[PDB]
């Protein structure tokens, strides 16, 4: 029987600062035990200061990103070049996904940018459109390796104030872009060590009120 | 299907077919409604050029739409049957979906909407 | 109907400077229903520590079996079994049930009493020995533990530091797993003292 | 759903319907009325697939209420039961059939006779002195075969019903949380409040 | 796994990668896939890790007893025969795929064994998930009349093809050289081309971070 | 829902400094039967693109018709059909990729793996892959089927990353490809000896070589191989 | 597999391709499918490599023991030992074997043992997946009492065709000649046989 | 999930956990399972996250359209029936929803409707829904009285979710509390089980099964 | 089978076990005692596959009674529970396993402490303040998590049990026909006759 | 089925056996598998009898209509119409068809259309279950530009062998000759071809 889905591996990661947000993902693309490409980017600038990644089955991911990019274009045409806010983008993507509820896009989706007060924002979606705003989210093959690390190092979960008798929590606070990138780089190298589908290269898109910047780092190629 | 725009504007801004519909109403037997402090009464003329009428069975002029709302009319009797049936169907559908019978205003607004629709749909008068 | 994830639970071991640490959660459930918050997964035979995740009946059975075998070992050999040797015994015993295995992910931790070396090892259900310098993980939250350990870990941690690292690896892995948590226990193990600490963690 | 019973006596039809609504291992409700008044002298009880039951019952009710308003006349129980049967008989060959079984209890004002109809989801209609749907029948039909007489009073029918419910409470594996009992006679429909 | 074997002038060389997997997860980054059967007969193994280890040890044990009994250095064809007949008896259910090589009074030998019990003979062989990447290299660069230094290079190149291109293989290259008239040399971690880069940050925690409920000293003594 | 009947095996390809090479054998298999031996699976489109196709041949012939019809349609009311408005490799690819994904979404795929190789009007090398699932990806080397398992590792020793492409000449690249085709003939039981190779160079244009053969094969060592273990003679 | 054995004037010749396959991957392109179970009793192997090796090893052992006790076994005897193994274990074996040997009384003999473990004595035999494609060719071109050179040509041309059409078959053509003179191994490479 | 809603003397309590799972993977601990449809209408979510989320915000749109067309806030009965009639259309297609439509209107008083994806719609005083529903019921039923003070009511709802968060592996994260009165709904905060469990254990002296 | 519960209080273990035996759509019995006295201070309740339950219970009982006679000594609850666990742990890999879950309530006379052990058919043993097998746990564990204190009297434990049974009677789908309650303390085993 | 079509000096010849089978029962031992879709464009049918008849009837209709509007269709055109039907309905058809015709410009042409509905222009073509057994024979014996008599012998010998080994094939050997001279039907009975 024809199976209309496949699995292209990779893993992605979004983090939100006070006045920035990063969306990262590895550049390896796989099927089964073969490497298709060591550099196939899956994190895209969609305009209006929104970056997006749809990870899992790449055909579905590309189709979604294409449709959303197109949705931005028409939003301008129909609403007098109004800037599409990240919250509005998120809701639009829900309808894109849920519209194929009974033949889903096999992707975990993450978008990042700034909310309307200029604060860093990350939204993540399940394959059929359930979405949630978060400070922190990993998606894809190594989500399960990276996510609890982020709970610990980004939201300081399970960390208490020394000498307080486990009574006072380590206090929540925003991270600098420099710290956030260290956590991303360490997240992906750790994931690369222990997950066969993760490797080759790491491409990060950083988003501030000044636009979208990129950074790229090599990963282990085995 | 038959498509012709029968209800159209004339140069003076009148829709003649709608206005001629009013003429058919004006020829119709008289109907009156008066509302009291605590009741509403609907009265209706029946033209008296008809004896040998069987009044047991001849369609009465005040129709129940639901158990709490009535409708009477003046104009073409055959046309009125179409509106009454539609109204009755909507009344049951409203009870089914909203779990409440129609307000008089709602039922009125529905019947009005049906009437209006027939003034800008092709193929109908 | 996947025996290794009916009961839930996790075990992690870690080497530091002249010490090892081994830790586990306390949950025993029947799928969604948590049943006991007192189900420890770490046992010791002399100075050799064994943690076992997986199907709880097999966990109990293997503990009872390895107590049995290490007791006879001691009586005949007139000395306590060492970690390197116990590891081999664990492997032999699991592979002996090659076509009807115990559904477990055992982990061995200890310090060789002659050489003073810290030693850890893990096994698949069928006896394969996975030896490591750094850390071993096991259980329903093994992916999470792998991710925690691979980033948190650094070599040559001092006992009190290693405690923080291994505890934070376990706690955050457990909280991303439905079937693990409900309490934790951490063993810090040096040449000749062993400290056992019960961690405070979220109880959902 | 599960338990719905009906007994036709001298001058009335009595319908008894279990109050429990059960999903999984939880009794979500213990006061569910598994019935719809179709007309002032016609009552329909129902049981079957969740959702389908009420959707069907209410759809029938809407149709019968529509008929009443249009003709300013109450359809006879026999006429209603035939309408209902045909709806189910259509349904059984649809894409997704209504999995609902019904009892229809009515008082025919023209005949001055009570009438009980048992119809299953396939559209199998039958008029009966007493009826049941589901596993209830396996206990009550034999009990009623014994204790039932055609000329019983409404009071005697209720006691006969008490016998049936007591037997079901003894031997049925599931707690159905008692029954709501309703009487259809010349004066319409009323609910017995303490059963 | 990727494993290989290559004959040369005066002996035979085998090599293997060092990755062990449980699905997409890397369980062991530096596991030893070269198994000693006797001092001068070594086995490279792919398949079920426990099975390759167990079957290699059992036959290795019986070979030692045989060698003692016969007052002779053991031969490769004996290890080959014992391994094949064991694997065949188990009808494939013992998932051991082996490249058996060594030197003995008869000469130098190179064979492979499939889990169902069939055996090969050749001058160059490869097995495991990465065997096609390996065999591509061997088919490109192998020639009749290799020096020891050429065969080692060819073997480790073949393993590298697997490390880089097969997701089932990675980490390091182990080699073992069996030359006539000399001791076998086991070159554990002959190549280490996948050393983890420095982490960006140290995650050593402030002491007292972890909330504790109870302590107690554990009695390990009598 | 489908099952492929007459199939073509690997299509292999790589970028070099001035262009791209692509190759594919001339066999149409029918299960294990090597049924047809004059099958061309590299289909040139214009003089700047070659589309290499593996998988079901009946679906490949369909795609031939689509591409040949595409050229026709582009010429319509287009005075710059053989200049600025000629079909690019990127246009041809996106078209096929759109079709492949639509067909998989309608649960009726074109049972193929495709590599579009060519040079863009600005001189840039184009090399991208699409298959029956509508999955796409780009890499300095690309191959289908066995090629992915056996050719890619060999071609990647020549071009392992982007920076290697300017350093790779057409002679070196063609050698790697011709070598890869020999390996596949050794090891793939559904390959043939005869193949076609095409080069698309930004200076010399499209060279299309037909009726190539795998040569310089090593077989002599076979005579020394006796039995399967203990047999001596 | 493509395999065959042909009786001729002076004895018998066994022929085979050299391809071992797992699916479409060629695990071995230089396999030896012509196996010695006795000095001048050999067999051609097709089917499961593991099964046919295990069978040949057992048969070799049986005939070695036979020899020690009763002298040189007949080719018929060798074929019977194969049959016994193949017939009695038919549920667990995938083995199509051709048995061929040379007596001095009986000269060249060929026995074929298909899947069910039946035995068939023939002037020549073809088997393996590749054989289907040369039933036509072989039936038309085989004669009785051919010379050694004619027989070598018959096998070379036949297997060349089997290899041409069967993707499962390929590599070198190996042959083993069995006469009073002794035992001769022949090999023919692709560049010779492909363009016959 | 665990969610509950109950009626009492002082209106309606609504409490929900905040965990979302993909099998045994804990996907999120911070999921909003109550949707505020209007100042007098709440909806709870359990089952498929997307299904509930999508169709309950859709329900909000349909309720808004009702008050534009009828110049009157929609009844709880009518709101719940829009959703139940919607999911009934999709019956068999695989929607997964266990929901409760909770609200006050003048004509109805405080009202709770249970609506699920196989088309069941029930009016009632008490319901718990989700994989932890049984655990919630056990606590809720044994301490429920119609007369509870707003304060006791709020705590019982909070304590009932906590109980399910503890025992049900697939419930947890935090408790979200609501009180619905004649004047509309009032939020009563997010309560992390992380701290709520230990605080309740200490102050109440319950949860003795747990190593303190 | 279905409902078996256990609570360990200050000076006793209390076991409550449902009385219904149900086969098909018939409650065959409403007074079934789902328990065996293993020794004078050890009681085992059981639930699971029909036939297996009693066969297992009685087999364990025979073994423990044999041990008592041989050694003229009563095995401790911990010792009995381990014997039982091992028997089930053997059974799970047999040709046909015992599909029986048990609670073992005993008073250890040497420790002067009551002890409750919960063991499932796989041989999964756990000591508990309170336990249940089957769907009962899904309601009672959370209820007991709330209302249970470690120093309760036997009287308080019974009231706590009354809470559990009332909840099960409210929310359980099936009629299990009440429970037989038994107390294991320093003075042995006795049955509470009106519950 | 065993069927084939062969181009030669003066045109093309189509050959076929005459066996229609339901399992092992021969429903028809005198079938005609050589079917006219136009004066000098014929086809050989193999696979489902119902499918290939329904296809040929449709093609004949299409070419009759083609002729009325545009004159004599080319053999390539006829093969395309077959392909279109076979390709577009691949899920519901079991049809292996060989198309063969004679133009005056193009002389003899042969197109084969296997199961998937691909098209292959060849000097000659063999198909049907029986064809497997003569790939070897036909590849070795076919030459280009044979005479009419040589071609008739090539087909007679080839199909004789296909029929010999394929139980599904049998009966008479029918042939159709397509030249500038016209259309000639040949038949050869068992007693002639069996002992070739
Ligand atoms: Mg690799
Ligand atoms: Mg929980
Ligand atoms: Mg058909
Ligand atoms: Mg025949």
């Amino acid at each position: 029987q024809f199976n209309p889905y496949g699995d292209n591996g990779g893993t992605i990661l979004g983090i939100a600062g006070e006045d920035f947000a990063v969306l990262a993902g590895d550049t390896r693309n796989i099927t089964d035990y073969s490497i298709n490409s060591r550099y196939e980017p899956k994190v895209f600038d969609c305009g209006d200061n929104i970056v997006m990644s749809a990870n899992g089955f790449a055909a579905d991911g590309d189709a979604l990103v294409k449709r959303f990019k197109n949705s931005v274009k028409w939003y301008h045409f129909d609403h007098n070049d109004k800037k599409l806010s990240i919250n509005s983008a998120a809701r639009n993507i829900q309808h894109l996904l849920y519209g194929k509820r009974f033949f889903p896009y096999y992707v975990h989706t993450i978008i990042a940018g700034l909310d309307e007060d200029g604060k860093g924002a990350v939204y993540s979606f399940d394959p059929v459109g359930s979405y949630e705003r978060e400070q922190c989210r990993a998606g894809g093959a190594a989500a399960s390796l990276i996510m609890p690390f982020l709970d610990n190092q980004v939201n300081f979960k399970n960390q208490y104030e020394p000498g307080t008798n486990g009574k006072v929590k380590k206090p929540l606070k925003y991270l600098s872009v420099e710290e956030v990138i260290k956590l991303v780089r360490d997240s992906f190298t750790s994931a690369t060590e222990r997950h066969i589908q993760v490797g080759d290269g790491l491409e990060i898109l950083i988003v501030t009120k000044d636009g979208v910047r990129k950074e790229f780092y090599e990963l282990k190629r085995d | 299907g038959y498509d012709r725009a029968l209800s159209i504007f004339s140069p003076d801004g009148h829709i003649f077919q709608v206005e001629y519909a009013l003429e058919a109403v004006k020829r119709g037997t008289c109907a009156v409604g008066v509302k009291g402090k605590n009741c509403v009464v609907l009265g209706c003329e029946r033209r008296s050029t008809l004896k040998l009428q069987d009044t047991r069975i001849t369609p009465s002029k005040v129709s129940k739409i639901d158990s709490h709302v009535v409708l009477s009319f003046s104009g073409l009797n055959a046309d009125s049957r179409i509106l009454i049936e539609k109204a009755r169907v909507e009344a049951q559908s409203h009870r089914l979906t909203l779990e409440d019978p129609v307000t008089v205003e709602y039922l009125t607004r529905y019947v009005a909407g049906v009437q209006q629709r027939y003034t800008q749909s092709g193929g109908v008068r | 109907s996947d025996p290794s994830s009916i009961n839930g639970g996790i075990v992690v071991a870690m080497t530091g400077k002249d010490c090892v640490a081994i830790a586990c959660d306390l949950r025993l459930g029947s799928q969604s229903l948590g049943v006991s918050n007192k189900f420890e997964k770490i046992f010791h035979y002399g100075h050799v520590f064994l943690g076992i995740t997986g199907l709880a009946t097999d966990v109990t059975t293997l503990n009872e079996m390895f107590r049995y075998k290490t007791n006879l070992y001691k009586l005949k050999e007139e000395r306590a079994i060492e970690p390197e040797t116990f590891t081999q015994l664990v492997s032999s015993s699991l592979y002996e049930r090659r076509f009807g295995p115990y559904f477990v992910g055992p982990v061995v931790a200890g310090i060789n009493s002659k050489s003073g070396k810290p030693f850890i090892a893990g096994f698949d259900l069928i006896g394969c020995i996975d030896e490591a310098k750094d850390f071993i993980v096991s259980g329903t939250a093994s992916d999470q533990l792998f991710g925690m350990c691979e980033s948190l870990y650094e070599p040559n941690l001092e006992p009190e530091d290693l405690f923080e690292t291994i505890s934070q690896a376990l706690l955050n892995a457990a909280d991303r797993d439905a079937l693990s948590g409900w309490g934790a226990v951490v063993y810090i193990i040096k040449k000749d003292e062993v400290v056992k600490r019960y961690l405070k963690m979220r109880q959902d | 759903m599960d338990i719905i019973l009906g007994i036709r006596v001298q001058d009335s039809v009595i319908l008894a319907s279990s109050k429990a609504v059960t999903r999984g291992i939880s009794v979500l409700k213990d006061s569910d009325d598994k019935t719809r008044q179709l007309s002032p002298h016609t009552l329909m009880s129902f049981a079957g697939e969740a959702g389908d039951t009420v959707q069907f019952a209410e759809y029938i009710q809407a149709n019968i209420q529509l008929y009443s308003i249009r003709e300013d006349y109450e359809l006879s129980p026999q006429a209603v039961s035939s309408f209902v049967r045909q709806e189910l008989a259509k349904s059984i060959r649809s894409r997704r059939p209504y999995q609902v079984n019904v009892l229809i209890g009515g008082y025919d004002k023209k005949k001055n006779k009570p009438e009980l109809y048992q119809i299953d989801y396939l559209g199998t209609k039958v008029e009966l002195p007493y009826g049941a749907h589901g596993y209830s029948g396996f206990y009550t039909f034999s009990l009623l075969d014994h204790h039932y007489r055609p000329d019983m009073t409404t009071e005697e029918g209720l006691d006969l019903l008490k016998l049936c419910v007591q037997e079901l409470e003894k031997r049925m594996p599931m707690d159905f949380k008692g029954v709501i009992v309703k009487i259809v006679d010349k004066d319409g429909i009323r609910q017995v409040d303490d059963f | 796994t990727t494993i290989v074997g290559v004959k040369f002038n005066n002996g035979v060389v085998i090599a293997a990668d060092t990755r062990s997997t449980q699905g997409p997860i890397v369980a062991d980054k530096n596991c030893a896939k070269l198994h000693r059967i006797s001092p001068k007969i070594w086995c490279a193994g792919a398949g079920t890790a426990a099975d390759t280890e167990a079957v290699t040890q059992l036959i290795g044990s019986n070979i030692e007893l045989h060698s003692l009994y016969t007052s002779r250095e053991p031969r490769v064809v004996s290890a080959l025969q014992m391994l094949k007949q064991h694997l065949f008896k188990y009808q494939g259910h013992i998932g051991a795929y082996l490249i058996v090589a060594g030197v003995d009074p008869t000469g130098s030998h190179l064979f492979s064994i499939h889990a169902n019990g069939s055996t090969d003979v050749g001058y160059y062989l490869s097995l495991g998930s990465g065997s096609l990447a390996a065999m591509a290299v061997l088919e490109s660069h192998w020639k009749q009349d290799l020096t020891k230094e050429e065969a080692i290079k060819l073997a480790s190149d073949a393993i590298q093809a697997g490390i880089w291109n097969d997701l089932g293989s990675g980490s390091n290259v182990d080699v073992c050289v069996m030359e006539i008239g000399k001791d076998a040399e086991y070159l554990r971690n002959y190549l280490t081309p996948n050393v983890r880069e420095e982490k960006q940050k140290s995650y050593k925690f402030p002491r007292g971070t972890t909330a504790v409920l109870k302590e107690s000293i554990v009695n390990i003594c009598d | 829902t489908q099952q492929p009947i007459v199939t073509g095996t690997s299509v292999i390809s790589m970028k070099y400094d001035n262009g791209v090479i692509i190759a594919a054998d001339n066999l149409g298999s029918y299960g294990s039967l090597l049924r047809f031996n004059g099958v061309e699976r590299l289909i040139p489109v214009g003089d700047n693109t070659v589309v290499g196709i593996s998988g079901d041949i009946s679906d490949m012939q369909h795609i031939e018709r689509l591409l040949k019809d595409l050229v026709t349609e582009n010429a319509y009311d287009n005075p710059l059909a053989d200049a600025e408005e000629a079909l690019e490799p990127s246009y041809i690819f996106e078209y096929l990729a759109t079709v492949m994904y639509q067909r998989r979404s309608k649960m009726n795929p074109l049972w193929n793996a495709i590599i579009v190789a060519g040079v863009q009007s600005n001189g840039d090398q184009f090399l991208r892959y699409v298959n029956l699932l509508g999955v796409t990806y780009s890499s300095p080397t690309l191959a289908t089927g066995f090629g992915a398992h056996m050719a890619n590792p060999l071609l990647r020793k020549v071009v392992d990353r982007e920076s290697d492409i300017p350093k790779t000449t057409v002679q070196v690249a063609e050698e790697a490809i011709v070598n890869a085709m020999r390996v596949l003939y050794y090891r793939d039981a559904r390959s043939s000896r005869n193949f076609s190779l095409a080069i698309i160079d930004k200076n010399t244009g499209l060279t299309f070589k037909k009726n190539l053969q795998v040569e310089n094969m090593k077989w002599d060592f076979a005579k020394d191989i006796k039995g399967y273990g203990t047999q001596k003679i | 597999t493509s395999i065959m054995a042909v009786t001729f004037k002076d004895g018998v010749i066994l022929g085979a391709d050299s391809r071992t396959t797992t699916g479409a991957y060629i695990a071995n392109r230089v396999t030896d499918k012509l196996t010695r179970v006795h000095d001048k009793i050999w067999c051609c192997r097709s089917g499961s490599a593991a099964d046919t090796q295990a069978i040949a090893d057992i048969v070799q052992y049986h005939l070695e023991l036979y020899t020690s006790q009763y002298g040189t076994p007949s080719t018929e005897t060798a074929a019977s030992v194969f049959k016994e193994l193949c017939y009695e274990n038919k549920d667990n074996l995938t083995a199509g074997i051709i048995v061929a040997g040379y007596d001095d009384k009986n000269k060249g003999e060929v026995y074929t043992i298909p899947l069910g473990g039946s035995v068939h004595k023939l002037p020549y035999a073809i088997a393996g997946s590749g054989s289907t494609f040369i039933y036509g060719y072989c039936d038309k071109n085989f004669r009785e009492n051919m010379s050694k050179e004619e027989t070598v040509d018959f096998i070379k041309h036949s297997l060349s065709q089997a290899i041409k059409w069967d993707g499962s078959s390929g590599g070198v053509i190996r042959m083993v000649v069995l006469t009073a003179a002794g035992v001769e191994r022949l090999i023919f490479y692709p560049d010779e046989y492909e363009q016959l | 999930t665990t969610t509950l809603a109950f009626r009492f003397q002082g209106g309606i309590i609504v409490a929900v956990d905040s965990r979302a799972t993909a099998g045994n993977w804990v996907a999120s601990q911070t999921v909003k399972k109550v949707i505020e449809i209007n100042p007098f209408l709440l909806g709870t979510m359990a089952g498929g996250a997307a299904d509930c989320q999508f169709w309950e915000t859709w329900l909000g749109s349909q309720c808004r359209l009702h008050e534009l067309r009828e110049k009157e806030r929609i009844s709880v009965a009518a709101a719940s029936k829009i959703l139940s009639n919607l999911v009934y259309q999709y019956k068999g297609a695989g929607l997964s929803m266990g929901t409760m439509i909770c609200g006050y209107t003048r004509k109805e008083g405080p009202t709770i409707y249970y609506v699920d994806s196989d088309g069941t719609r029930l009016k009632g005083d008490i319901f718990c829904v989700g994989s932890g529903q049984t655990f919630a019921y056990g606590v809720l039923d044994s301490n429920y009285k119609w007369d509870l003070s707003v304060e006791d009511a709020l705590y019982l709802g909070k304590r009932s979710i906590l109980a399910a968060a503890h025992r049900d592996a697939y419930s947890g994260g935090s408790v979200n509390l609501y009180h619905v009165t004649e004047d509309g709904w009032i939020y009563h905060g997010n309560h992390d089980v992380g701290e709520l469990f230990w605080k309740v254990k200490e102050e109440e002296g319950s949860f003795n099964n747990v190593i303190g």
